[PDB]
């Protein structure tokens, strides 16, 4: 448990930046973080998978 | 008026939104269905003996 082992927390981490992007849903900053929230997540996944 | 219908919202549910304004019509142009008609005659009248 890297308290709650990391890739589990990418997820959260990527969780509240839907709420910055919902917060500004038109101001497209908060996607592009939240794009970074996706981006490496997934990395993350596949560095887990690997 | 220029702005959606729809409300900001905000997720938090299994299954919910969460809107919290209104939209700018909804004040601008909008159906107060109240009040009633206000119908009058643009003519005014009088005795014309004199």
């Amino acid at each position: 448990d890297l308290q709650n082992t990391g890739i589990l927390q990418d997820l959260e981490n990527y969780n509240k930046a839907w709420n910055d992007f919902a917060s500004n849903p038109n101001e497209n900053a908060t996607k592009i973080a939240l794009v970074k929230a996706s981006q490496t997540l997934t990395e993350s996944v596949n560095n887990t998978f690997a | 008026y220029y702005g959606d219908k729809n409300n900001i919202n905000v997720v938090t549910g299994a299954g919910t939104e969460s809107p919290y304004n209104i939209p700018g019509w909804d004040l601008f142009f909008k159906a107060d269905g109240d009040y009633k008609k206000q119908i009058s005659t643009n003519v005014s009248f009088t005795d014309n003996r004199w």
